[PDB]
C-alpha cells in the first residue's frame, strides 16, 4: 500500500529533470561518435559499412 | 568507445595546451608578437609636438 498523497503531484518536476538529464546524456551519446566504428576492438574491417551502427 | 573519444580530445586538448605553453613562454623571453606581452610605446606625441613647432617657425615674425 502506498502512501501517495494528494500533495505528490509536486514530483513530476524531478521526473522533467530525469528527463533533461536523459536527454542530455543521449545528445552527448550522439556528439561523441566518432570512432563509433573506429576502434581496433570492435571495428569491422572495410567494405561492410551498410549495416546499421551499433549504438 | 565515448571513452575513446574522450581520451582523444583530451589528449589534443593537453597537446595544444603544452604547445601555448612553449609558445607563451618563447613570446613572453623576446617580446616579439604584438599581442600578449608587448607593451606599446608609441612616437605619436613627439611627433605631433614637431608638426606644431614646425607650423610654429612659420607664424614667427611681425
Ligand atoms: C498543490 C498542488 C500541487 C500540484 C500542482 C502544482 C504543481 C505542478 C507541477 C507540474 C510539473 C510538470
Ligand atoms: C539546463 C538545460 C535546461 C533545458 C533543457 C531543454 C532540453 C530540450
Amino acid at each position: 500500500v502506498l502512501g501517495l498523497d494528494k500533495r505528490a503531484l509536486w514530483g513530476a518536476l524531478p521526473l522533467l529533470g530525469f528527463a533533461i538529464g536523459h536527454f542530455l546524456d543521449k545528445k552527448e551519446t550522439e556528439r561523441m561518435t566518432m570512432f563509433r566504428d573506429k576502434s581496433a576492438l570492435y571495428g569491422r574491417p572495410a567494405g561492410s559499412e551498410g549495416k546499421a551502427p551499433s549504438w | 568507445e565515448k571513452s575513446l573519444h574522450y581520451l582523444y580530445e583530451e589528449n589534443e586538448k593537453a597537446q595544444i595546451r603544452l604547445l601555448e605553453d612553449e609558445v607563451r613562454r618563447k613570446m613572453s623571453e623576446r617580446n616579439d608578437y604584438q599581442a600578449y606581452y608587448y607593451r606599446p610605446s608609441v612616437a605619436k606625441y613627439h611627433r605631433i609636438s614637431k608638426e606644431a613647432a614646425d607650423e610654429l617657425e612659420a607664424l614667427r615674425g611681425d
